[PDB]
């Protein structure tokens, strides 16, 4: 699935380094590679 | 002059949209390690604000 960013509909932000994983209520989003929530 | 006075600044319940969005103009706080802290952490949705 291909996606983009528009603030009120889809929000992409970097993950928390201390947690080391995507926050809950979120999905991994690989770029085209650094994982973002 | 003795009728019209209404700032309409009343946060109505938990479900107010102001609480949901973490705007920086207002700051929310509670008491550490209390029961309300447990209540919010347990909920699978409220960990956004």
């Amino acid at each position: 699935v291909a996606t983009l960013e528009e603030r009120p509909f889809v929000i992409v932000e970097p993950a928390d380094p201390i947690s080391g994983t995507c926050i809950r209520d979120s999905v991994p989003c690989r770029s085209q590679p650094e994982k973002r929530c | 002059f003795l009728v019209l006075d209404r700032p309409e600044e009343r946060i109505t319940g938990i479900n107010d949209p102001r609480l949901r969005n973490p705007s920086d103009k207002f700051i929310y706080a509670t008491v550490k390690q209390s029961s309300v802290d447990i209540y919010f952490r347990r909920q699978v949705e409220l960990s956004t604000m």
